[PDB]
């Protein structure tokens, strides 16, 4: 059919006119097939013949043992207006409420069963060329949504929505989800009453020109949909085979990481970090990359996790969400969401370096934030969190930190590793403690660093770095003061850069130098860090500036 | 009442802003609201032929309320609401003894909106877990939150206020978006009485309308840069005091440092107490005086954008600075249960003040993660507008320089 639904009005892009694309001379087989296909369509009202007056043209092509018409809507797609996006996101199985019965109904010839805006149809004109373009080709234009046209997905979805709107209003008891050609109808009605409700839907659809599959042709659960399996009272990702290979190409590892990322949705403790590190630099797609030992260790552990299958449960809106997070290796985090203890709705992981230097407390918050956003998307509410950090540790951190950090209801859960601050810079200068005035200076052109220091106990020192920036020298300067020093120490610098880094209590960093400084900072008992303006004539800073310059 | 033609300029399109995920209670609140507004004719459902979008949120009392983020549309409609139909800002408002802020956004629902402009006002109520395509609407009347709404409505506004203004010519009313700012030198009982009378004016014409009852602009002052008055001075204390003053000299004309540097002579212990010289005490008190006064040389430029920087001082304490050219402060200040809740109150306080003082809101440099703020800001937000914001790392030195 073609839905009675009123057409959606379509414009071109304001300062543009529809396509005048030359039709290529086609082969006889193709010229023959098109005509045959066009006649069959024409008689169903999908297309209509048109006069030579209409100046618009789009290429048509034929390709195979059925023949298929392929219309090249590229020029029209450039010239047709932008539309609203189809969906803001795709649903997650974890977010689905549990229903007694659910059925899948796919619309037959979805786009072709929906009318195009009368005023726009002229722009959809195409020409079946005569054999060796001797004579005027046969000229058609679409009355319905063309295949491969920019607006077909949106207008279809939009049309379908208006068509369901009444049925939804009449039947709030029933739940429907639209996804492309498909409809998924669910209810808590006893199986007999469902079939009827489906029947009057199928009818209601046909009343509006939308054909659906007979009860005998409807698919049965599990529903293989978008890489998931949706069973009567559980869901899971579709089966994951980790290729058993002697040599791993870049391509193989990419397909593995992708597969592991997908699996991490319901399989806990999935890790990808060491597999990702292999992909760094840029190699050939086919290039064989030798697996490091830690890569080999992750792969094995992942193979253990996948050995037995795991399922996720569906969402019950009258229970609370609970999110648990565990640390597992620096940077790497894993979470589980459930409502009833350990019947997981879903799983996941977080393992990105937001910035250059960070600590476990900062990363736990970023993880929590990421999980909070995800829950709001999926369930429209935030979970109760169960976190591997002491309230007192958190209390200490957020208050002293300059950024505004906040997180919703959470409780501590003793699931080692426990998140902790691995050092605590002092609030006051340390009496009976050496005061190191550090400084650095890299000659811009030669890049010859001269990191060094001066102390109030008399000591001086200047090493020579090579090919370093001023940032490195000022930081190497600080590493020296920590190296050549007691368990207590006071360090004066004129580098806000270094101060900023270290005042954040980082326990993790990309820079080699910074991790060296962290090592020292953990080993110390008391460290106090102060800043001064450079070149302003300060007792100590000016002295270090001398031997550094 | 027929519609005023509205324009975008020739070379920029409408807003295509993503809708931020909302909690279920807000989504439910939003559909009830939007059902009423469709029945009442204020908005109409739209198809996918409208490619524009503007975010919407729910806020509060226990009354839910619809907030639409028109920051992009306002940005793209700048010529219309600022040059063509601009509302001038009265410099007197800041001088007044008390200033009450009244919500007048209901006024805009009576005036219809330019038929050819309505497409640019499209918004989406999203679905939980993306179950549905989400409910798409657009405005038929003037929308609250758009800067064109008062720009168009001001002619009707003047009529409403004309009698009150005639009868009260030492009270100053100012429209900024959905709010009227009403300032008098009257005593508070009379001020409040005069507000209640203004409500009745607006109640005819159909408008039933970080901050106390009222603001008090005349009592606003610069939070001076705190130079400590210490009994005893260590080397650290001087170093702290020098950095303070060093950076203050880049803002204030004639801040001197010389004397205190000489005290930091060679390479001393930070712990070490040090005797205070005479000229050091002189310069110190002379700097103190300078910091009490406003910055000489800095003036508001209407062409340039205002910018607000905020620092967390711990213990529910927040400092802030408004300026246009970096570190040339037109105003600085302070604000006294959780981090985001406070930050959002602070932003609202600072914005209100910015409007009263300059008739513009500042682009905020917020000390927070983009996603944390975006998840939570609506939870405690009570304003009808939304200022521009970006997300920043606080340089911990500047946090210290403002107490
Ligand atoms: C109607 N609707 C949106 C809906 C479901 O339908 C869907 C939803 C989505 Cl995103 C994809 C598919 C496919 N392809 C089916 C499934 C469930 C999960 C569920 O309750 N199930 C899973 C399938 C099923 C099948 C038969 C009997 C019971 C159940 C119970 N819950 C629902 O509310």
């Amino acid at each position: 059919p073609i839905s009675p639904i009123e057409t959606v009005p379509v414009k071109l892009k304001p300062g543009m006119d529809g396509p005048k694309v030359k039709q290529w001379p086609l082969t006889e087989e193709k010229i023959k097939a098109l005509v045959e296909i066009c006649t069959e369509m024409e008689k169903e009202g999908k297309i209509s013949k048109i006069g030579p007056e209409n100046p618009y043209n789009t290429p048509v092509f034929a390709i195979k043992t059925k023949w298929r018409k392929l219309v090249d809507f590229r020029e029209l797609n450039k010239r047709t207006q932008d539309f609203w996006e189809v969906q803001l996101g795709i649903p997650h199985p974890a977010g689905l409420k549990k229903k007694k019965s659910v059925t899948v109904l796919d619309v037959g010839d979805a786009y072709f069963s929906v009318p195009l805006d009368e005023d726009f149809r002229k722009y959809t004109a195409f020409t079946i060329p005569s054999i060796n373009n001797e004579t005027p080709g046969i000229r058609y234009q679409y009355n319905v949504l063309p295949q491969g046209w920019k607006g077909s997905p949106a207008i279809f979805q939009s049309s379908m929505t208006k068509i369901l709107e009444p049925f939804r209003k009449q039947n709030p008891d029933i739940v429907i989800y639209q996804y492309m050609d498909d409809l998924y109808v669910g209810s808590d009605l006893e199986i007999g009453q469902h079939r009827t409700k489906i029947e009057e839907l199928r009818q209601h659809l046909l009343r509006w020109g939308l054909t659906t599959p007979d009860k005998k042709h409807q698919k049965e659960p599990p529903f293989l949909w978008m890489g998931y399996e949706l069973h009567p009272d559980k869901w899971t990702v579709q089966p994951i085979v980790l290729p058993e290979k002697d040599s791993w190409t870049v391509n193989d590892i990419q397909k593995l990481v992708g597969k592991l990322n997908w699996a991490s949705q319901i399989y806990p403790g999935i890790k990808v970090r060491q597999l990702c590190k292999l992909l760094r630099g840029t190699k050939a797609l086919t290039e064989v990359i030798p697996l490091t030992e830690e890569a080999e260790l992750e792969l094995a552990e992942n193979r253990e996790i996948l050995k037995e299958p795991v399922h996720g449960v569906y969402y019950d809106p009258s229970k609370d969400l609970i999110a648990e997070i565990q640390k597992q290796g620096q940077g790497q985090w894993t979470y589980q969401i459930y409502q009833e203890p350990f019947k997981n709705l879903k799983t996941g992981k977080y393992a990105r370096m937001r910035g250059a230097h960070t600590n476990d407390v900062k990363q736990l918050t970023e993880a929590v934030q990421k999980i909070t956003t995800e829950s709001i998307v999926i369930w429209g509410k935030t979970p109760k969190f169960k976190l591997p950090i002491q309230k007192e540790t958190w209390e200490t951190w957020w208050t002293e930190y300059w950024q505004a950090t906040w997180i919703p209801e959470w409780e501590f859960v003793n699931t080692p590793p426990l998140v902790k601050l691995w050092y605590q810079l002092e609030k006051e200068p340390i009496v009976g403690a050496e005061t190191f005035y550090v400084d650095g200076a890299a000659n811009r052109e030669t890049k010859l660093g001269k990191a060094g220091y001066v102390t109030n106990r008399g000591r001086q020192k200047v090493v020579t770095l090579t090919d370093t920036t001023n940032q490195k020298t000022e930081l190497q300067a600080i590493y020296l003061a920590l190296q050549d020093s007691g368990l207590e120490v006071n360090i004066v610098t004129d580098s806000q850069y270094a101060l900023g880094i270290i005042q954040a209590q980082p326990d993790q960093s990309e820079s080699e130098l910074v991790n060296q400084i962290i090592e020292q900072l953990i080993k110390k008992e008391k460290v106090y860090l102060a800043w001064v303006p450079a070149h302003k004539g300060i007792g100590g800073n000016e002295q270090v500036d001398k031997l550094v310059s | 009442i027929e519609t005023v033609p509205v324009k975008l300029k020739p070379g920029m399109d409408g807003p295509k802003v993503k809708q931020w995920p909302l909690t279920e209670e807000k989504i439910k609140a939003l559909v009830e609201i939007c059902t009423e507004m469709e029945k009442e004719g204020k908005i109409s459902k739209i198809g996918p032929e409208n490619p524009y979008n503007t975010p919407v949120f729910a806020i509060k009392s226990t009354k839910w309320r619809k907030l639409v983020d028109f920051r992009e549309l306002n940005k793209r409609t700048q010529d219309f609401w600022e040059v063509q139909l601009g509302i001038p800002h009265p410099a007197g408002l800041k001088k007044k003894k008390s200033v009450t802020v009244l919500d007048v956004g209901d006024a805009y629902f009576s005036v219809p909106l330019d038929e050819d402009f309505r497409k640019y006002t499209a918004f989406t109520i999203p679905s939980i877990n993306n179950e549905t395509p989400g409910i798409r609407y657009q405005y038929n009347v003037l929308p609250q939150g758009w800067k064109g709404s008062p720009a168009i409505f001001q002619s009707s506004m003047t009529k409403i206020l004309e009698p009150f203004r005639k009868q009260n010519p030492d009270i100053v009313i100012y429209q900024y978006m959905d709010d009227l700012y009403v300032g008098s030198d009257l005593e508070i009982g009379q001020h409040r009485t005069k507000i209640e009378e203004l409500r009745q004016h607006l109640l005819r014409w159909g408008l039933t309308t970080w901050m106390g009852y009222e603001l008090h602009p005349d009592k606003w002052t610069v939070q001076p840069i705190v130079l400590p008055e210490k009994d005893s001075w260590t080397v650290n204390d001087i170093q702290k005091l020098v950095g303070k003053l060093n950076w203050a000299s880049q803002i204030y004309p004639g801040i001197k440092v010389r004397q205190l540097c000489k005290l930091l002579r060679g390479t001393k212990a930070l712990t070490e107490v040090i005797p205070l010289t005479e000229e050091a005490e002189l310069e110190l008190a002379e700097n103190r005086e300078i910091l009490k006064e406003p910055v000489h040389g800095v003036y508001y430029d209407p062409s340039k954008d205002l910018i607000a920087e905020i620092q967390k001082q711990g213990q529910g304490q927040w400092t802030y600075q408004i300026y246009q050219e970096p570190f040339k402060n037109l105003k600085t200040g302070k604000y006294a249960t959780n981090d985001v809740k406070q930050l959002t109150e602070a932003v609202q306080k600072i914005t209100t003040e910015s409007i009263v003082i300059w008739g513009k809101t500042p682009k905020f440099k917020l000390p927070i993660q983009k996603e944390t703020w975006e998840t939570w800001w609506t939870e405690y937000w009570q304003a009808t507008w939304i200022p521009e914001w970006e997300f920043v790392n606080t340089p911990p030195l500047v946090k210290l320089w403002y107490q």
